[PDB]
């Protein structure tokens, strides 16, 4: 569901992602999502407009917008957070990637 | 304005690309075609 | 480069894709693309808003918007067409995928 954060059930250095696909667009078995990387892993030279920083509990995360991907429903784990309050920033990031913005 | 955006961000974008190369691409992990 | 169509240097059901990433967003070594399928393979119920029909020479192709994915430059082949004249419909399709109506 759009703007919800889920555990990623695949062996990977990524552990969480945020669903960013429209809820009115049905793609059976798949959802487009943006993976999260620990914010400590990226410097301030990295655009926050394109790669937003989000805080979930005691962790800070960068949204790796350009590494977005549709994933199989089989790797979508439990919901762990909601980022709907960051809709404007997320929309701005995705629209920047495609349309420069 | 576009060149201003590219310039402000050239270092950061190079940094992200290196990060993805090292960390693994989520996209590559999941592409089904 | 945005709106150019390239061959795909991997065995796959998809053989061509259109680059849809902004030219001001430079992700060294990767680009976001949408694969094309021969248009005759889709029925007329399938929305041309979400899945536009585009032409390369005499032949028709459907843009498989919901199969968008980034690819490494190592698999990006020959430029075979330029769809910049369809930027408006391409924008509409991508905006539908993320933001619905």
């Amino acid at each position: 569901m759009q703007f919800k954060v889920y555990t990623y059930k695949r062996e990977s250095r990524y552990r969480l992602f945020v669903d960013v696909q429209s809820d009115i667009i049905d793609t059976p078995g798949r959802r487009m999502v943006i993976p999260l990387a620990s914010a400590r892993l990226l410097s301030d030279k990295v655009s926050r407009e394109l790669y937003p920083v989000v805080h979930i509990g005691d962790e800070s995360w960068r949204m790796m917008t350009t590494d977005m991907a549709s994933v199989p429903v089989s790797v979508i784990g439990e919901e762990v957070a909601d980022l709907s309050h960051r809709e404007n920033d997320i929309k701005n990031a995705i629209n920047l990637m495609f349309w420069g913005i | 304005r576009a060149e201003r955006w590219k310039a402000e961000n050239q270092e950061g974008m190079a940094e992200v690309a290196r990060f993805i190369e090292m960390n693994g691409s989520f996209a590559d992990e999941n592409r089904d075609w």
